[PDB]
């Protein structure tokens, strides 16, 4: 089975810094595009961006243009997600979401809750 | 461009309808069902890119072929408007399977029901070549003995169409039966036999071997054999499993041995117009 | 980028009953769309993709259609499992939008 295991929620004060793993198992790791969505609480989901990781070339959001960085490691599998300069407006779900051809999401990961207080 | 992306997938993840060949793996595109992404694939890398320009450019050639043939002059023909009609017959057969061929090839991914609807066009057409073969063929051998070239272009057409009807069945299109739909095929051009001893029989050995009809047939009956050996057993990606995805696959080539063999065929029927020419519609050998 | 627009917004039925979620695109998406159900805090699953072709293991129940900008998802006779959120996704042109969504309650 395809399983996509991300890290556990973060607790950051504002103008940090936050890096997400998504790491993919149960198929050939350079054959399908990986997604990033974001589900800010109470609203539906937001398009971050794609990156494949045979090219090492990605696609962002103009929205997210200056805040998310794709990154990747193909020796573990693991696709990773940057968040920059992260104000109260950050505080969310993040997925990672696997393509299959077409950017429709037959796989998904648990979500990783960001959450940003200064308290 | 950012509209209608996509990317190769492997054999596994695909859906049913579009699993007709499991020693491709990898590089097959992924349902699209829109006609749109479907027509720009052409120019993408893919496992049915070779499918599609080996019957795209072999429509045209034909069709251009086809024109060409019916402004030559009159000048060289017996009869020069039923002369026409008859190899017209042949090119009708030639442009449709060619071209229900690689607009099948273009929508497979699209959907189910688009790809259950192209293959039924697809498998038609070859029947529609087979019989659309025969018509110049026969009205030249049997020139001078109408009544076996009439029951012979009745009972082509009653297989052909009774080969156009079982293509309608479903199961027809499965995996499981690309074995009957080689026999099949083959079987309705090979009837040709029965038409050929008859001919060979009236006519005589030195007949049919100084009008060239012997040699050109056993090269018509080698490339279908050949072809549809190919096409049954998948050679030559059933011994590189993995490494025919994009080039050089069974069906590529079974592609490339229709338009050859279609070709080869136009040069025979041809010969035998120009070898009735010099000798006229008079007739007097017994 | 293309608009997504998803109706109703919310909306309770009883088990049984058949609902329809409604869905325009502001351009012409080709047929490139998905539809998702998501649970109480759980990650969202795709139910139909490629505007009418059912996911792996999902109910008969569920069925998209339509073509152009308008499509559809309908969910005949409601089971208790259900409830929760529905998105639209097209992924036809960049960027790839989701609709506002649909909570569904059952009564
Ligand atoms: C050159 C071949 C000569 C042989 C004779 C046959 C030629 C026939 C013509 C072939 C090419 C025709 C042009 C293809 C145009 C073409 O690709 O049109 C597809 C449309 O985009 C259909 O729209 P779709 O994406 O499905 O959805 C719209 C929203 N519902
Ligand atoms: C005297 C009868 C024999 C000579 C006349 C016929 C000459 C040859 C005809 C060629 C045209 C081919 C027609 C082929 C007709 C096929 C009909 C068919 O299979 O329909 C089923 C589908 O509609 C649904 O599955
Ligand atoms: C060029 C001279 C004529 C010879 C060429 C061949 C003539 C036409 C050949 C085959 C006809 C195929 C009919 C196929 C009928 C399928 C019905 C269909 O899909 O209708 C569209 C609707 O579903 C949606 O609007
Ligand atoms: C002069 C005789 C007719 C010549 C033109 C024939 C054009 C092709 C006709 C029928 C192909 C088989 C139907 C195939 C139609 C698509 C499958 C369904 O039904
Ligand atoms: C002057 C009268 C002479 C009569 C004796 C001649 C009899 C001819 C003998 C047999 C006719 C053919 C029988 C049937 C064999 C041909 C059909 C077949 O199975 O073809 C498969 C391959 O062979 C295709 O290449
Ligand atoms: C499940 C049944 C089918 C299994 C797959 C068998 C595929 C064999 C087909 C073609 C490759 C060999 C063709 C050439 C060798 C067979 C001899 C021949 O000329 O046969 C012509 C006709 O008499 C045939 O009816
Ligand atoms: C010398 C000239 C040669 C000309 C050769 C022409 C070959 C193409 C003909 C017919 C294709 C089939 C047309 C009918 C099907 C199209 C509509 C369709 O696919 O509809 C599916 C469904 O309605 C929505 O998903
Ligand atoms: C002149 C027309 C014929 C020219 C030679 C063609 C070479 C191949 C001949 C016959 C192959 C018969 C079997 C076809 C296999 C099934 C095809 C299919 O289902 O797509
Ligand atoms: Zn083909």
């Amino acid at each position: 089975e395809v399983l996509l295991q991300q890290s556990g929620p973060e607790l950051v004060k504002p103008g940090a810094s936050v890096r997400i793993t998504c790491k993919a198992s149960g198929y050939t790791f350079t054959d399908f595009n990986m997604d990033w969505v974001k589900q800010s609480p109470g609203k539906s989901l937001e398009w971050i961006g794609d990156f494949n990781p045979n090219s090492g070339g990605s696609i962002y959001n103009q929205k997210f243009k200056d805040k998310a960085t794709f990154t990747v490691d193909k020796s573990s599998s693991t696709a990773y997600m940057e968040l920059r300069s992260l104000t109260f407006e950050d505080t969310a779900v993040y997925y990672c979401a696997r393509e299959t051809g077409t950017a429709w999401f037959a796989y998904w990961g648990q979500g990783t809750l960001v959450t940003v207080s200064a308290a | 461009e950012f509209e209608g992306r996509w990317r190769v997938i492997p054999h596994d993840v695909l859906p049913d309808w579009l699993k007709d060949n499991d020693f491709l793996l990898h590089g097959h595109r992924p349902p699209m069902p829109s006609f749109r992404a479907c027509f720009k694939s052409i120019f993408r890398i893919h496992t049915e890119t070779g499918n599609i320009w080996t019957h795209l450019l072999g429509c045209v050639f034909f069709l251009c072929l086809g024109i060409f043939y019916m402004f030559r002059p009159n000048i060289s023909f017996v009869a020069p408007l039923q002369e026409k009609v008859v190899f017209g017959l042949f090119f009708l057969g030639a442009i449709l399977c060619l071209s229900f061929s690689w607009l099948f090839h273009t929508v497979y991914c699209h959907s189910e029901g688009v790809s259950r609807l192209f293959s039924k066009l697809d498998y038609s057409g070859i029947a529609l070549l087979i019989m659309g073969s025969f018509v110049p063929w026969l009205y030249y051998s049997f020139y001078c003995n109408p009544q076996p070239c009439f029951i012979y272009l009745i009972v082509i057409c009653v297989l052909g169409i009774a080969a156009i009807i079982v293509s309608q069945w479903d199961m027809f299109a499965t995996p499981q039966y690309r074995g009957v739909r080689a026999g099949v095929f083959l079987g309705l051009g090979l009837s040709g036999i029965i038409p050929t001893l008859h001919y060979v029989i009236s006519e005589g050995f030195l007949k049919a071997a100084t009008i060239g009809q012997i040699g050109w047939l056993m090269l018509m009956a080698s490339l279908y054999i050949t072809g549809a050996a190919l096409y049954a057993a998948r050679i030559p990606e059933r011994f590189f499993p993995g490494k025919c995805d994009i080039w050089f696959h069974s069906h590529q080539l079974f592609h490339i041995f229709v338009v050859a063999g279609a070709f080869v065929h136009f040069h025979g029927v041809s010969n035998l117009q120009e070898f009735r020419f010099m000798i006229g519609g008079g007739c007097s050998e017994e | 980028d293309i608009q997504m627009t998803q109706s109703p917004a919310s909306l309770s039925a009883s088990v049984g009953e058949t609902v329809t979620i409604t869905c325009r695109a502001s351009g012409n998406i080709h047929n490139f769309l998905a539809w998702y159900q998501q649970k109480q805090g759980k990650s969202p699953q795709v139910l139909v993709y490629n505007a009418k072709t059912l996911a792996d293991g999902v109910p008969s129940r569920f069925s998209g259609s339509g073509s152009g900008t308008q499509y559809s998802l309908k969910i005949n006779s409601l089971q208790p499992e259900d409830f929760g959120s529905y998105y639209c996704q097209q992924f036809w042109s960049t960027p790839y939008t989701f609709g506002g969504g649909t909570k569904l309650e059952i009564n």
